[PDB]
């Protein structure tokens, strides 16, 4: 009569992220110090609690500076040196024992016996460590909503941990329970700007862009159909964890690799880690360009890749010069397959007939759209008095095909914008003369042409 | 029947989504074709001077490579790299004399040297294809770079990667570096009628390799088949 | 046998793009074709490397009497007074 | 699939006699090297091995048992390696 | 009260608790330590325990179970060797607070009661099996943590070119089957590293295990073990791993190779790489030294030709290194002359005079000493004496210069 019934490992440190003849007598000793853990993970809760309870003291006791000197004392006083932790001993002989015990017990024969015995002696010259690593891992609340958020986040992230860990029975009862934790936690992740820096704080302390990239890493087949909107609300997921979030921006960047795969809603997730982030945009390596530039040569001309593009050049007003430069230098090495321009006869012909059915909106993802988008790339790449970039897109537009286009009648507003962004900062704003600029008569076309759409405008707005 | 050998003088026939040599358009278009047409194993096309490669060993191109991005993007550091660019030029044309003749064994990297044009075979991963976008590139480059490196690896189960390669097998031409061996797609293009694309993309073509001339007998003392002279 | 193949190859191509020009409308992408290929063609009668120097000024100590004659034998001075006159007998 | 390989019992007739084709060079038409690729040629028909993919238990939830034949081409895959068996097994 | 600043004020009293607290936490570790080196002295003298204890059975049992326990508990066998490698270090003091503290622990625990103090260390973990496990993980375990662990707790042991370790070490690399393993791991991953070094021209992982590996290598062959240095060459096994081919071939790739020795060799070496480049060349030094007849002509003639980087890190200069860190290339250069003195020590024949002649020039050299003389001017805040090592690169010409007439005729002086 002998069960030998292992449950989870006793002798782990606690996370927020969580044969022999005398074997009866083996057994009963691993027992015995499997309670001796338990009863050492209560007294580091004590003493968390007890820290807790000293800090909010002094909180409210200077809050109706903070004597750190006598926090660091009180702090210093319950790990043994003096009396006041005498009762938290658990022996009273001052630890003798309790290590002479350890050390006779990692002296037997029984393999569990003796690992359990040299897990006790090293957490019980590292209770300090240790005290300090879940005080950092502890998790402050103020509400009781707060709480029933924390608990219900930590067990759907949990459940979601555990099937992707098992991830090999759906790749039918393992995919609706997925798409529903994952549908509940983008719903209760987003409110406001308070509660949603409060979310993002919390899912980057129980690290839950762990869970959400394992989950992404799984192997799958080329088509599912299913697991696509999973993946979908995932990515939705990481996006919502950087909004304004520089921290989760850096932590998702320092596993970039696994974004750099063909595919549109990574491109998305790239954006936002890259959105709005000076030290990430300046430091931006060369491969990451390379890929982007690549993925508009070879698998297709899209916008995602040229937003993603435009947002890495400026980060916070400042325009990153490298980035620029790069991204010129880039683009102009590969023609008719990523910078594509309508400057030939039949070329504009076509840009008008497929522009006369944008009269009602330029349609999103066409590639009108994706002109316009890769012309505003084009004039960013310059706004910054270089003499590089600017030169060099002097040439793919020239600004006969620039005024052409404008001063066509059936011209929408996107693409005349486009091109007069372009005409200012590539030709006018420049550190360095143009003869076409002001010794032709070009730009007085279009500024007949603003002349024109002022009268428009004054004709519109009195109607 | 004999191995194949470096140096050898021989001619690739495509057996994928369609059958022929492989040939090139001229010495001024860097395309690779081919035409079914044109001939086959039975009646090898007329002009078979085009569909000669030889057998070249594994080159290397950092020297080159870092001189090409020199140019690309001071003075001494230019004369620098180009002294070391004609070193290795220098030293891999005497590796390639001292391993001259030698057996050739599956998995081992090779260069395809188109003869009439004196240009190698190149695989170039960051351009796509001209008709099968979803294909990468293959074109003649006069000096080569990595691109041009092709592991044989072996079409039949009989044959196992350390085998020597016997003449009138069938293999597959694998880019190194591109990763996806040579296919022959069944694209036609718009200029040269009759004439296939080569890129490189998955697939299940394969390559019979026949035997034109022996690396023994390419020698400039002889008279030989192929020959151009004057009476 | 090289010279005489990239000689031919050069004549027929520049024998098409006289073609392309008197029919009227040449391609961008052809245009560059066609650049590149007398700049080739430059190098090629002058016989010396390509270093990178300017190829509208490049000095010959000793001519090609065997390049030239490929030349006029292969018609490619035919295509190159085919290619001064087309463009301005309009485009 | 003119011709089936099949299994009779005396072998002292002449349908019952083969011939090994080298996959590889040979040393000038020497000893049979052990663990050998050949290609098996019918003596009386002249005609070289074929396996096809038509099971000849189809009736069953699992064909296994796939047919062979003969034709009088050739093929260069269809090769068999002789395993030679341990005389303790 | 208001959320944002009670995170702050928990953020800043964490920070301060983290400050104050860690030279406790490293006195309490020292105490481990000194439990661990005398665990006796919590039992009776006249006990069985205490009998066992003294005998070593703790430490023989602790680094027994270590093995078994790998496979389960990376991090206890992590901390195992941790705890290993710090009982193989010296003392250490953690403040005032943590004198006390250490002293506090000590007085309640062990109530009862130098290079020679290290040495015995390394014996007695040696007798009690330390070598045999360093040697079993090493070969069997799949964790970079715990392989970087086992191979500092080998240079621990082997620190001070203990000869009684390297005799244990050679013994059962003889004996033990598993030593052709242990030898293909080393050979995996030098190629490995030399093939990210590479691809590469931040230093990755692949690349900085090599300074360890080296660093146990040269331990290994310190002392001028004819047995070690012959044994890392070729081993009694199948396969065989040669080790100084692969050191000679990730110096040439780290250098530059033939680009790097045709003039451009201060490109391929900055202030983050000429440590291991100084590491690769002490290593081959003591490969060559005893000397080793096999070790200097394998060197000298491989196919790699990194006698030729050799020769031009003391022909060339660094132009960007030394510009503004001179101690670092004249320590290269100390280096490089003392690797060629080793290869060129008592080598009565020609070969390896003329394949070195063929690299380094005789007009060339006499500059390059005549500089080294001239160049006592940054000697400022340095350690190696330019003087001294154009002395060595003089010394080197002379020995060169019985197969040079060339050379012989430009070392007279006026």
């Amino acid at each position: 009569t002998m069960v030998l019934s292992r449950k989870q490992s006793v002798f782990s440190a606690p996370s927020l992220s969580a044969e022999n003849e005398d074997i009866v007598v083996m057994e009963t000793k691993l027992k015995i110090l499997e309670i001796l853990q338990f009863i050492l993970n209560v007294r580091l809760d004590y003493r968390i609690s007890y820290l807790l309870s000293v800090f909010k003291k002094e909180f409210v006791e200077v809050f109706p500076n903070m004597n750190l000197d006598r926090i660091g004392e009180q702090a210093e006083a319950m790990f043994g040196v003096g009396k006041t932790s005498s009762m938290l001993e658990v022996d009273d002989e001052g630890g003798r024992m309790f290590l002479r015990v350890l050390i006779h017990l990692t002296m037997h024969d029984y393999a569990p016996l003796v690992s359990g015995a040299l897990q006790l002696l090293f957490k019980h010259f590292s209770q300090r460590q240790e005290a300090m690593h879940t005080f950092k891992q502890v998790q402050l609340l103020i509400s009781a909503q707060d709480v029933e958020n924390y608990k219900v986040i930590k067990s759907e992230l949990d459940r979601l941990r555990t099937m992707v860990e098992k991830s090999e029975l759906w790749v039918s009862e393992n995919y609706q329970i997925v798409k529903g934790i994952l549908e509940r936690l983008n719903k209760m992740c987003g409110v406001g700007e308070q509660m949603r820096k409060k979310q993002q704080r919390l899912l980057k302390n129980m690290d839950a862009h762990k869970v959400m990239l394992d989950l992404l890493q799984i192997p799958y087949d080329k088509g599912d159909a299913k697991m696509m909107e999973i993946l979908r609300y995932t990515h939705q997921f990481l996006q919502k964890f950087c909004a304004g979030n520089p921290g989760n921006q850096a932590l998702l960047h320092k596993h970039l690799h696994l974004f750099l795969t063909p595919g549109l809603l990574e491109a998305e997730t790239m954006q936002h880690i890259f959105l709005n982030n000076y030290q990430l945009c300046s430091e931006i390596s060369e491969p990451v360009l390379q890929h982007f530039v690549h993925l508009l040569a070879t698998h297709g001309r899209h916008v995602q890749y040229l937003d993603f593009l435009h947002t890495v050049i400026k980060a916070e007003g400042k325009y990153v010069k490298k980035c620029q430069d790069m991204i010129m230098t880039e683009l102009t090495n590969a023609g008719d397959d990523v910078v594509v321009f309508y400057n030939d006869k039949a070329s504009l012909a076509h840009l008008l007939d497929m522009m006369k059915a944008a009269r009602d909106g330029v349609e999103d993802h066409s590639p009108l759209m994706y002109h316009i988008s890769l012309v505003d790339l084009l004039a960013a790449c310059a706004e910054g008095k270089n003499v590089y970039t600017e030169i060099k897109c002097t040439s793919l537009l020239p600004l006969e095909d620039v005024v052409s286009v404008v001063t066509h009648e059936d011209c929408i507003t996107e693409v005349k914008m486009a091109y007069v962004n372009f005409v200012n900062h590539c030709y006018v704003d420049t550190e360095v003369e143009m003869k076409e600029i002001y010794t032709s008569n070009h730009i007085w076309t279009l500024f007949e042409n603003f002349t024109l759409d002022m009268a428009r405008v004054c004709s519109k707005r009195e109607k | 029947s004999s191995f194949l050998h470096i140096g050898d003088i021989v001619s690739l026939y495509a057996e994928g989504s369609v059958n022929g040599f492989i040939s090139t358009l001229g010495l001024v278009d860097d395309r690779c074709v081919v035409e079914p047409a044109a001939g086959d194993l039975d009646n090898p096309p007329k002009k078979f001077r085009d569909c000669l490669f030889k057998v070249c060993p594994m080159n290397r191109y950092s020297a080159q490579k870092q001189y090409w991005k020199a140019k690309q993007t001071d003075v001494v550091l230019l004369q620098k790299l180009q002294h070391a660019a004609q070193m290795e030029q220098k030293q891999n044309d005497t590796e390639n004399k001292k391993v001259h003749g030698d057996v050739v064994k599956y998995g081992s990297v090779i260069q395809l040297l188109h003869m009439k044009s004196n240009k190698y075979l190149t695989v170039n991963k960051r351009l796509p294809a001209l008709l099968e976008k979803n294909a990468m590139r293959v074109t003649l480059d006069a000096t080569g770079n990595e691109g041009s490196w092709l592991f044989i690896q072996p079409f039949w189960k009989l044959r196992s990667n350390g085998d020597n390669v016997v003449v009138g097998d069938k293999v597959i031409l694998n880019p190194v570096n591109a990763g996806q061996p040579l296919h022959a797609s069944n694209y036609e293009l718009s200029d040269n009628a009759g004439c296939k694309e080569v890129n490189s993309v998955n697939c299940n073509t394969s390559w019979k390799i026949n035997l034109f001339m022996q690396f023994r007998d390419h020698l400039e003392e002889v008279l030989k088949g192929g020959d151009v002279v004057r009476l | 046998i090289r010279d005489l193949d990239f000689a031919n190859d050069a004549s027929s191509m520049l024998a098409s793009a006289v073609e392309k020009l008197n029919e009227g409308f040449i391609s961008q992408n052809d245009r560059r074709f066609v650049i590149q290929l007398l700049e080739d063609l430059v190098f090629f009668v002058s016989d010396v490397p390509n270093n990178g120097q300017n190829v509208l000024d490049i000095m010959v100590t000793k001519p090609n009497r065997e390049r030239q004659k490929l030349m006029r034998e292969q018609n490619i001075l035919k295509q190159v007074f085919g290619i001064l006159k087309a463009p301005f007998r309009p485009l | 699939i003119k011709y089936c390989l099949v299994a009779v019992p005396h072998g002292n007739d002449i349908a019952s006699l083969f011939e090994l084709d080298p996959t590889t060079l040979q040393k000038t038409d020497s000893f049979v090297p052990r663990n050998s690729y050949v290609r098996l040629r019918h003596l009386c028909t002249n005609t070289w091995i074929q396996s096809t993919n038509v099971p000849i238990d189809i009736e069953e939830e699992r064909p296994i048992r796939l047919m062979l034949g003969t034709c009088p081409t050739k093929e260069d895959k269809e090769a068999f390696a002789i395993v030679s068996v341990p005389v303790s097994e | 009260w208001d959320y944002k600043n009670i995170i702050e004020k928990l953020q800043d009293i964490i920070t301060a608790l983290e400050e104050r607290l860690k030279p406790l936490v490293q006195a309490e570790l020292s105490v481990l330590v000194d439990v661990l080196h005398w665990p006796e002295l919590l039992f009776l003298e006249g006990s069985e325990a205490y009998q066992r204890c003294e005998s070593g059975g703790f430490l023989s049992k602790l680094i027994q179970h270590t093995k078994d326990l790998m496979e389960s508990e990376e991090k206890l066998c992590i901390k195992v060797l941790r705890t290993l490698q710090q009982m193989l270090l010296k003392k250490t003091k953690y403040g005032d607070r943590g004198n006390q503290l250490r002293k506090m622990l000590l007085q309640n625990y062990l109530q009862n009661r130098d290079w020679s103090a290290i040495a015995a260390t390394q014996c007695r973990l040696d007798k009690e099996g330390a070598t045999k496990l360093v040697c079993d993980l090493i070969t069997s375990t799949k964790n970079e943590k715990i392989f970087q662990e086992s191979i500092g707790l080998a240079i621990h042991l082997l620190d001070g070119g203990n000869t009684e370790i390297q005799k244990s070490f050679h013994n059962l690399m003889m004996s033990d089957k598993k030593s052709e393993r242990f030898f293909k791991v080393l050979h995996d991953r030098m190629k490995r590293a030399q093939q990210e070094t590479k691809s590469t021209v931040e230093m990755g992982t692949s690349v900085l295990i090599m300074q360890p590996i080296l660093r146990f290598l040269q331990l290994l062959c310190e002392n001028h073990n004819r047995d070690l240095q012959n044994f890392l060459r070729c081993q009694n096994n199948k396969t065989n791993y040669n080790l100084v081919c692969e050191t000679l071939q990730f110096l040439d790739i780290m250098c530059g190779s033939t680009t790097g020795g045709l003039g451009l060799l201060g490109l391929y070496i900055n202030e983050d790489n000429v440590g291991l480049v100084i590491q690769t060349l002490e290593t081959l030094t003591e490969y060559c030294q005893g000397p080793c007849h096999e070790n200097q002509t394998c060197i000298v003639t491989h196919e790699s030709n990194g006698i030729d980087i050799i020769t031009a890190l003391i022909l060339n200069d660094i132009s960007p290194l030394c510009k503004y860190r001179m101690d670092l290339v004249l320590q290269l250069k100390d280096n490089a002359s003392k690797l060629l003195l080793a290869l060129m020590e008592s080598r009565h024949d020609s070969e390896n005079a003329e394949r070195i002649l063929i690299s380094l020039r005789p007009q060339e050299l006499v500059d390059v000493i005549k500089k080294a003389y001239l160049q006592e001017e940054e000697r400022e805040n340095s350690e190696v004496s330019p003087r001294e090592v154009g002395h060595n690169i003089y010394i080197l010409a002379l020995q060169l210069s019985r197969h040079n007439k060339q050379l012989q005729h430009l070392l007279k002086p006026v």
